[PDB]
């Protein structure tokens, strides 16, 4: 009974990170003892026309970027823990989340690493127009 | 090629919105095209779901420099016999809702002391996974007739991991600086521990040199048996199943080969006695 969400490659990084105190540093750790970054996420077909924003409601990646679903991206929504949010309720759960090309094969690790801009919405280092 | 951890136990006849699903599996067939997925003008998220996710399948079997291996060898289990705490539990089945996994109902160790809990899942919603009480029923059978009286007598699990935390430090501070759990096929063990356990990198305690046994959700502070007053998790535990040391049948039948003074009560604590003490004549008898 039942559906499954998941995929055999990622049982043993879920796992860990589902347990760990910190789950973000031991998604770093797990990666540069030579694990495999997370796969499985929720990857979209778009025109590559869009804002470029980093969140948003449908998808918007510019020729740079790749869109994935957001919960597909979150360690937490991952992993069926606990958001750091004070509240605990998640950003990226019931967004498109736009990832520079470049970081595209490991989403869930990017959106641990940076940081959106609250001015131009776009991310600190890849498209913010504020520095 | 899929696997039972993270399986979806709800009964909504389809998956989700590209938004709020965790996987690409999960996203609702309508959305996969040309091998990935589309965004539907016109077809909204669903904003008041409650999905039951199964703890079922865990496999703890990473290498990642600096975290301890939470299974050990015979040989480093033999070590630490004084860290010894066999453990067992008995699941309730997740209902109505929700079917297809397993919750943990009473926690029993060979200490003798069994806790029971109220039936907690893991329930993903649109905002966040939601850690709490669902509904769940005994398994049918005679043999699992005495759970039923257990199903309205648990405690919440914030009290539950108090109490195994407070019963461990109390058993183990003058025996030894860790626990090995010592366990009879696994796999449910394991689950129930996602409710009590952390890990991390080897640390030391917040008021002393001793390894760190224990951790405190309420300051993010690590502590060893002595100074774990309070904490509510067990920090780098260490774990062995017997059943993976070649023998065949169940654990009744292997126990009751080299001991007789532990009759088969029917009780969590007491597979977790049996557990430990099959383990103690199979590793230090004759
Ligand atoms: O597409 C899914 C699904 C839901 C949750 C997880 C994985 C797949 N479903 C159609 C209905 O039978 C359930
Ligand atoms: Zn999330
Ligand atoms: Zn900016
Ligand atoms: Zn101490
Ligand atoms: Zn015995």
């Amino acid at each position: 009974a039942g559906n499954a969400t998941e995929v055999p490659a990622n049982s043993t990084v879920l796992s860990f990170c589902a347990f760990a105190v910190d789950a973000a540093k031991a998604y770093k750790d797990y990666l540069a003892s030579g694990g495999q970054p997370i796969t499985n996420c929720v990857k979209m077909l778009c025109t590559h026309t869009g804002t470029g924003q980093a969140i948003t409601v449908t998808p918007e990646a510019n020729m740079d970027q790749e869109s994935f679903g957001g919960a597909s991206c979150c360690l937490y929504c991952r992993c069926h823990i606990d958001h750091p949010n004070p509240k605990g309720f998640c950003d990226l759960k019931g967004k498109y989340v736009q990832i520079p090309t470049t970081c595209a094969n490991d989403p869930v690790g990017f959106t641990l690493k940076n940081t959106v801009c609250t001015v131009c919405g776009m991310w600190k280092g890849y498209g913010c127009s504020c520095d | 090629n899929v696997t039972g951890l993270f399986k979806d136990c709800s009964k909504v006849i389809t998956g989700l919105h590209p938004t709020q699903a965790p996987t690409h599996l999960s996203v609702d067939t309508k959305f996969k095209t040309e091998g990935l997925c589309v965004d539907i003008p016109g077809i909204p998220k669903d904003m008041t779901y409650r999905r039951l996710i199964s703890m079922m399948g865990f496999k703890m079997n990473y290498q990642v420099n600096g975290y301890p291996n939470m299974f050990i060898t015979r040989e480093e289990a033999i070590r630490h016999v004084r860290a010894w705490i066999g453990f067992d539990v008995e699941g309730c089945h997740a209902t109505r809702e929700a079917v297809g996994t397993n919750l943990p109902l009473q926690l029993g160790f060979s200490t003798g002391v069994n806790l029971v809990a109220v039936p907690t899942g893991y329930v993903d919603t649109p905002n966040n996974t939601d850690f709490s009480r669902v509904s769940a029923k005994p398994p049918p059978g005679d043999q699992f007739k005495h759970l039923i009286p257990l199903m309205y007598k648990g405690l919440p699990w914030n009290v539950v991991r108090i109490k195994i935390v407070q019963m461990l430090s109390d058993t183990l501070k003058n025996l030894s600086d860790r626990v090995v759990f010592v366990l009879w096929a696994h796999g449910f063990e394991l689950t129930s521990m996602k409710y009590f356990v952390k890990i991390g990198p080897e640390r030391t305690c917040c008021l002393c040199d001793r390894r760190a046994t224990c951790f405190s959700t309420a300051s993010d502070t690590y502590a060893c048996w002595h100074h774990s007053i309070g904490f509510d998790y067990v920090y780098n535990p260490f774990m062995i199943d017997v059943q993976q040391w070649g023998f065949t049948g169940n654990l009744q039948s292997n126990h009751d080969l080299y001991c007789q003074v532990h009759g088969n009560a029917h009780v969590a604590s007491c597979d977790a006695i049996m557990t430990r003490c099959l383990a103690v004549h199979e590793c230090f008898v004759k």
